[PDB]
């Protein structure tokens, strides 16, 4: 029973200096109170445009805004090693005001692959009752990845937690860290764990297994 | 660019407008244009006419009556051959979409007008906004005599505002020296504010020194932000209520100086019981702050608003004449209270 | 002009947190205290209002009965009681501000203090060290690494060698787990050669617990 | 009684 909004853009990406739009579609008509965001990774959010079109001070020139309708946009004339975070759409002609989900916008790069490294538990945690297997990934783009844990040459999932760091800001890349989450005793049993991974970069799934 | 629009209860009629707000820098004033779309459909009286009116709306159980304070009629259709007008920009792009259809009209606001003020109503009020307000009303009708039926018609609510001038004037300051019989002692009272133009929301200031070379004690400090209102429609009428204000029981005793700094805020949220309290005008009935100061150039119309902070010491003198003469000073130091201008 | 955020922490649910942020450069009167909740990869969400010049509380329909919104004028702070906390609740709430006449959007936020709130309890990290095996050294280049595992709290601060390392560090974000705990590995990559002659360390830090770690890193 | 808006 309230406004909803739409951010078209899920994962956009971008070369620098492109000119990249990101459209937000209102439910209903929210006039032109509409409002755009930056927001960098473990900051607070930044005001870049207000009524939609009117640039706020202390923006640079290159951001500008627009309207069609219940679609609003986002407009960057060039792109800037600044300005890569994660955008948002806001309409606040009724209460409660709400946001857009987000849109990704990251770096472009060559596609590289990931090297996948495995770890086997340490003496501390097993001692400890418990048993935990690291598979990671480092310098690798684009961020999509499918890794999948492979133990005594089957297949084991609902068991593997995954995170992702945030894009370096240098060299443009990514890392993932998988972990097959299980007891002690299911790790001596059936001992032929491994990780394989499955990305652009790399033609075949490239499975790295240890055993002892 | 998007632009107002309103239609008549049986949608015969549609006026269109750029903005609501029009401002007034007194050398002139932003001209309200617009057009009024009719289909030839429902074009039977033939003669369509669009009017400008600044009226007074005022006040048992919620009746209202508005008294008129300037009017202006333009024939939109038919186009009279004795007046043609250049288009606006904001008209020939309306009629560039509507087509001909679309009839221009343009009202000019003369100058020493007064600004669209809504008084503040009580919780037992159900009745429209009342104070001055602006409004355009188009309508067709055989002759301009001939009794406007409701449903040919539509009128919309807009207001005349200002905006805080760009060179702040100077700082405000007074003084006053009372001087008592007994002896040749006086007692100063200096008084000043930060600057000439605030902000609504924004601290005011009130650097207070006194030094009381008297006999007699200062027993208490009454500082006090006040609401000036000159309403100008038969005869006269004004007031005066105090829309921040602060007790102090500072003391100030013989033979000694005293100075501080007192900061008061007006805002609405304290004065909700003081019905009649001027505003800026309201749309319909939209919140909206404590009315702003207008400016005039070199006995108007309409509701004028200023605003002026007053210092004032208790004394208590005894002595001679006990307290039969009342030993108070007062100082009073006017001030701007407006928004800035919209950039 | 700043912004400063303060009360936040672990509460049981049913239980009751308070939250104030200062204000600077801002006056009371002349702005409006918004405040939000997004909780992490959840995206924002208005959670209250208050406007000291008309004086208005607006509530989020789920925060409607629960949060009281208020504002002690004097000292320019804003007081969020949020009372009947929800495990749903969990998440970051910024305080941000906005034109009083009229609304321009939220021009600034502060920080935001961490509000978390569940039944599991205040717990230490359990650091054990990822020694680089064999598998671990490819290209020339070997890596290291420290798992964070057991704690419940979110704020943890890792950094190795006391923060001299800061090449090659990859922090991977902490994620609550089937019993709650957060989870967060920690791992960087120095080249072999230096690998064995030079020591490396991982100064874990969870400020909750008090619970400081010099866990070193060995290879397997 | 309600006022819309539209382009221009």
């Amino acid at each position: 029973s309230d406004i909803q909004m739409t951010q078209s853009p899920s994962s956009l990406s971008a070369s620098v200096g492109d000119r990249v739009t990101i459209t937000c579609r209102a439910s209903q008509s929210v006039s032109s109170a509409v409002a755009w965001y930056q927001q960098k990774p473990g900051k607070a959010p930044k005001l870049l445009i207000y009524s939609a079109s009117s640039l706020y001070s202390g923006v640079p020139s290159r951001f500008s805004g627009s309207r069609s309708g219940t679609d609003f946009t986002l407009t960057i004339s060039s792109l800037q090693p600044e300005d890569f975070a994660t955008y948002y759409c806001q309409q606040y002609k009724y209460v409660p005001v709400t946001f857009g989900q987000g849109t990704k916008v990251e770096i472009k790069r060559t596609v590289a692959a990931p090297s996948v490294f495995i770890f086997p538990p340490s003496d501390s945690q097993l001692k400890s009752g418990t048993a935990s297997v690291v598979c990671l990934l480092n310098n690798f783009y684009p961020r999509e990845a499918k890794v999948q844990w492979k133990v005594d040459n089957a297949l084991q999932s609902g068991n593997s937690q995954e995170s992702v760091t945030e894009q370096d800001s240098k060299d443009s890349t990514y890392s993932l860290s998988s972990t097959l989450t299980l007891s002690k005793a299911d790790y001596e049993k059936h001992k032929v764990y491994a990780c394989e991974v499955t990305h652009q970069g790399l033609s075949s799934p490239v499975t790295k297994s240890f055993n002892r | 660019t998007r632009v107002f629009k309103k239609a008549s209860p049986n949608g015969k009629l549609t006026v269109y407008l750029g903005k609501r707000d029009f401002v007034d820098h007194i050398d002139l004033v932003d001209p309200v244009d617009g057009v009024v779309l009719v289909d030839p459909e429902y074009l039977k009286e033939r003669r369509v006419y669009v009017t400008l009116t600044c009226a007074f709306r005022y006040g048992v159980l919620g009746l209202t009556f508005r008294k008129d304070l300037f009017v202006a009629n333009v024939q939109s259709f038919p186009p009279a051959p004795e007046d043609k007008k250049p288009l606006t920009r904001l008209q020939e792009r309306l009629i560039k979409k509507l087509g001909e259809h679309a009839y221009p009209f343009t009202f000019e606001i003369p100058p020493n007008l007064p600004c669209s003020v809504t008084l503040q109503p009580g919780p037992e009020d159900t009745g429209k906004a009342c104070g001055v307000d602006y409004e355009v009303k188009a309508f067709l009708a055989e002759n301009l005599e001939e009794k406007i039926h409701k449903r040919n018609s539509v009128r919309l609510v807009i207001r005349k505002v200002q905006y805080a001038p760009e060179r702040p004037g100077p700082q405000p300051t007074a003084e006053t020296t009372r001087q008592f019989l007994m002896s040749d002692k006086p007692l100063h009272l200096e008084a000043s504010l930060d600057k000439e133009i605030y902000y609504h929301g924004e601290p005011i200031s009130v650097n207070v020194h006194v030094t009381n070379n008297t006999n007699k004690t200062v027993k208490k400090i009454k500082i006090s932000v006040r609401q000036y209102a000159d309403i100008v429609l038969f005869n006269t009428a004004q007031y005066k209520v105090p829309v921040a204000m602060e007790e102090a029981d500072d003391t100030v005793a013989p033979s000694s100086t005293f100075s501080k700094v007192y900061t008061l805020t007006p805002f609405l949220a304290n004065n909700r019981e003081k019905r009649g309290l001027a505003l800026d005008g309201k749309l319909k009935h939209e919140d909206t702050n404590l009315a702003s100061s207008t400016l005039l150039r070199e006995e108007i119309l309409g509701i004028i608003v200023s605003y002026k902070v007053k210092v004032k010491l208790v004394v208590s003198r005894g002595g001679l004449l006990g307290d039969l003469a009342s030993s108070d000073v007062a100082v009073e130091l006017p001030f701007t209270l407006m928004h800035p201008k919209p950039k | 002009v700043q912004l400063v955020e303060s009360g936040g922490g672990l509460v049981q649910p049913g239980g009751s947190l308070r939250l104030s942020c200062a204000a600077s450069g801002f006056n009371v009167y002349s702005s409006s205290i918004h405040w939000v909740r997004q909780a992490p990869g959840k995206g924002l969400e208005w959670v209250a209002s208050i406007s000291s010049y008309y004086g208005y509380t607006y509530y989020a329909d789920s925060v409607k009965g629960r949060f009281t919104i208020s504002a002690d004028t004097s000292k320019n702070t804003a007081y969020l009681q949020m009372n009947s906390l929800r495990a749903e609740d969990t998440a970051v709430y910024y305080c941000a501000r906005s034109r009083q006449f009229w609304y321009s959007g939220l021009d600034y936020w502060g920080q935001g203090t961490l509000v978390t709130v569940s039944s599991a309890s205040t717990k230490g990290p359990s650091v054990f060290p990822l020694a680089p095996s064999s598998k671990s050294t490819s290209g020339g280049t070997a890596a290291l690494g420290c798992l964070v595992k057991d704690y419940f709290p979110e704020p943890v601060t890792v950094s190795w060698n006391s923060g001299a390392l800061t090449s090659g560090v990859h922090t991977f974000p902490a994620v609550l787990q089937s019993s709650g705990l957060y989870s967060l590995s920690s791992v960087v990559t120095v080249p072999s050669s230096s690998l064995g002659t030079q020591t490396y360390i991982c100064n874990v830090n969870h400020k909750p617990s008090n619970t400081k770690v010099d866990k070193k890193v060995e290879p397997k | 009684v309600y006022t819309r808006s539209t382009g221009e």
